[PDB]
């Protein structure tokens, strides 16, 4: 049964950094890339990141470009999103999902728990 | 552009949609003939980039970029050619399911020929078209070439199977290092180095690391098709030059004095047409292009000045790929080198 | 923090094995590739192959028909033997790291030498 | 990116109703969308994996249609437990943009 | 293998001065060289990872040039630390093949 537990959720000063963590289980991991999504609260769901299956390839949204970075480690099925710059604007529930590939195209069909990331002091 | 080659490629995913893969299925000759065309026949689509959004690198956006994807007229002819049933077909497979020879196929080719990885990420994304970050956009082409391989193995690997292989496109190694790639895909899977899986693309990857692809002053001979080049200075089996996507009809340009010999078709008895170049200078094949069922691709060089360790490349039953699938060769422990008597000089 | 420390025999005569291994201190195997570099006394540095975690070898084809590079996850080492040590073998070696980056072939950590006679 | 914008942002409908959530999107996404549904404190669960497909254990009385550019999620009886948030996501090209997502209340 | 062939084979610099060395490429490799720096006594050092970029924990001195056959390391002021022998290492092929290292003295 694949599930995807994350961690590392708690309170940060504005531009100050944190680290994110996704460790995966029941699946392959080395095979399947994984993505970054979150929701500020009471908002919708906003794309954050991607990471390949080997970690040579990655992509971050517009807004956030620049100021976070997604590692992989295959070893201990662990997927990390660093924490820069961090503002208000990025106070959201964090989830990482993986992708269901069909053609082109694909869906998330595993979610995480939701780690809360919360910017105030 | 060219609807001949999408009505044959339909044609034959109808035809091998139910042939499941065994542990020897290879893709037959005219299949294989086919994904050359196809594939040579989408590049043709973009024979030029747009001078408003040029890669100031020179990497071949025109084929990697949704941007340029999407105005191609052959994606678009072979995504809606009657109604789109290939392409509602496509819609529905993935990397951990395909188990017949057409959705192999299928979903290779339409992942190479829409600009996208397996995992659904593009080869490089539209803002990256007028970007000059070398590390990225190399990272990316790199990406892409390893993961369409890496996916060919798995597949391999989860059913078991040797001797089906498509191979990368040239475009997609810019800048790539074939040895880094081999390394990178056979270091980090131990189940890829059984003897039983995937052996065509091993044979094409270890070539592709021995081999570089810009061999300065030790280049014999090179190829030449859209602007993207390669140099070769070993005789050039039929699995790289169909993987590449490189036809003996493209332009062939010939550095030293040695022979070579251009097989082009399959005739009677069995038997293969060599053409023999001697000259510096281009190299022209006058015939007739042959069809899918017996056209072949592959170079031999003549020279003795190399060393012994990678003449079986050049061996008469490597060089040209076999139509039984079992009896395909690979490496220096299965190459032999028999069976001239059925080949036939055409000049 | 990563530490890596030579061990094994510094003497061994001539045509026997010789037998070097590496403990990976304040870090893991588990994610990074191992290499074995030796250094002939004042001539230059050479490579000789390395281990990934997972068991593939890669060997110099110099002498890649008597290197023989083994990992042991479990106990964070490991080990290298040649056979059949010749005069012209004598010389430090090093057991490195390569860099944990998109680049995986340059050496980041090196141990500290273990020079080995004949 | 290709925007993702539904229609409406809200909607009341009792037990046994017909709701359709339109989606709609900037460009061509060539039937690369899926539907999610959230209840509140809850990950997002996937109903349809692209235009008109359901997805395993998703009850029938869930239905797409769209051909891109225009897409629509039916529910024929709205029982008691699909009331939460749809979210549609073309996945055409990354980033793959979720849409506004549509919150269905008891009337 | 890619004969790494380094040019001078010792020089001695005045403190402060410019000290360059250059690592010939018998064949091409594109930017797939590193530079160490070994302190007698100690091992490799790594300086610089690509042709230009440069490693944590090295002094912004160390610059890094030059692509394909002809390459570049350059200390802009020397130091006594810089008392070193350099190396070059390509990765471009196998084996990975380290240059004969060019010892830099101060005078």
């Amino acid at each position: 049964e694949v599930q995807l537990v994350q961690s590392g959720g708690g309170v940060v000063q504005p531009g100050r950094s944190l680290r994110l963590s996704c460790a995966a289980s029941g699946f392959t991991f080395s095979s399947h890339g994984m993505h970054w999504v979150r929701q500020a609260p009471g908002k919708g769901l906003e794309w954050v990141a991607v990471i390949s299956y080997d970690g040579s390839n990655e992509h971050y949204g517009d807004s956030v470009k620049g100021r976070f970075t997604i590692s992989r480690d295959n070893s201990k099925n662990t997927l990390s999103l660093q924490m820069n710059s961090l503002r208000a604007e990025d106070t959201a529930v964090y989830y990482c999902a993986r992708p269901f590939s069909y053609g082109a195209g694909y869906y998330f069909d595993s979610w995480g728990q939701g780690a809360l990331v919360t910017v105030s002091s | 552009v060219n609807v001949a080659s999408i009505t044959a490629f339909k044609s034959m995913i109808d035809e091998t949609w139910d042939k499941k893969i065994e542990a020897n299925t290879c893709i037959s000759r005219k299949h294989r003939n086919i994904i050359h065309e196809v594939i040579r026949d989408f590049m043709k689509a973009y024979p030029k980039m747009d001078e408003n959004r040029k890669s100031p690198l020179g990497a071949p956006m025109q084929w990697l970029t949704q941007y340029y994807i999407l105005k191609n007229e052959y994606h678009k002819t072979m995504l809606a050619y009657d109604d789109g049933s290939l392409n509602t077909k496509f819609k529905t497979l993935n990397i951990y399911m395909i188990t017949n020879v057409g959705q192999y196929i299928l979903y290779i080719v339409f992942c190479i020929i829409s600009g996208k990885n397996h995992d659904g990420t593009p080869y490089i994304y539209d803002s990256e078209i007028t970007s000059n970050d070398k590390n990225l956009i190399n990272d990316r082409i790199k990406y892409a070439c390893k993961q369409i391989l890496h996916g060919q193995l798995t597949m391999a690997l989860r059913i078991r199977n040797k001797f089906m292989f498509i191979g990368s496109p040239m475009y997609l190694w810019f800048n790539v290092n074939g040895s880094h790639v081999y390394h990178e895909i056979y270091d980090r899977n131990v189940g890829f180095h059984n003897k039983e899986i995937g052996r065509l693309l091993y044979a094409f990857m270890y070539y592709l690391s021995i081999s570089g692809r810009f061999l300065n002053d030790l280049a014999l001979l090179k190829f030449t098709y859209l602007g993207e080049s390669w140099t070769f200075s070993l005789s050039v089996p039929e699995y790289i030059l169909y993987g590449l996507g490189y036809s003996v009809f493209d332009t062939i340009e010939k550095f030293s004095n040695d022979a070579i010999l251009v097989y082009i078709r399959t005739n009677n008895r069995n038997g293969y047409d060599y053409a023999e170049f001697n000259k510096k200078g281009i190299v022209k094949v006058t015939e007739d292009k042959p069809d899918n069922d017996k056209r072949i691709h592959a170079i031999r060089l003549i020279n003795y000045s190399s060393d012994v360790q990678h003449i079986h490349f050049g061996f008469r039953n490597t060089l040209i790929i076999d139509n039984e699938c079992t009896s395909i060769q690979s490496s220096a422990e299965n190459a032999t080198d028999t069976g001239h008597h059925q080949d036939s000089k055409i000049n | 923090q990563v530490q890596l420390q030579e061990s094994g025999p510094g003497l061994v005569k001539p045509s026997e094995t010789l037998s070097l291994t590496c403990t990976v201190s304040g870090g893991s195997i588990s994610n990074y590739y191992w290499s074995w570099i030796r250094q002939p006394p004042g001539k230059g540095l050479e490579w000789i192959g390395y281990i990934y975690y997972i068991g593939t070898t890669n060997y110099n084809p110099s002498l890649k028909s008597r290197v023989t590079i083994s990992v042991d996850t479990s106990k964070n080492q490991f080990s290298l033997k040649l056979s059949s040590v010749t005069a012209a073998d004598t010389a430090v070696y090093y057991c490195a790291r390569h860099t944990d980056s998109r680049a995986w072939y340059y050496f980041d950590y090196w141990g500290q030498g273990t020079l080995v006679t004949v | 990116a290709i925007q993702m914008t539904q229609s409406p942002s809200s909607l009341s409908a009792s037990v046994g109703d017909r709701v359709t959530i339109t989606c709609r999107a900037s460009q061509n996404i060539d039937s690369y969308l899926n539907w999610y549904q959230q209840k509140p404190g809850e990950a997002p669960k996937l109903l349809m994996y692209a235009a008109s497909s359901l997805q395993s254990g998703v009850p029938s009385r869930f239905s797409g249609s769209g051909s891109g550019t225009d897409f629509t999620l039916i529910i024929s009886s709205l029982q008691r437990e699909d009331f939460a948030t749809y979210y549609c996501q073309q996945s055409y090209s990354t980033p793959p943009t979720f849409g506004q997502g549509t919150k269905l209340e008891i009337k």
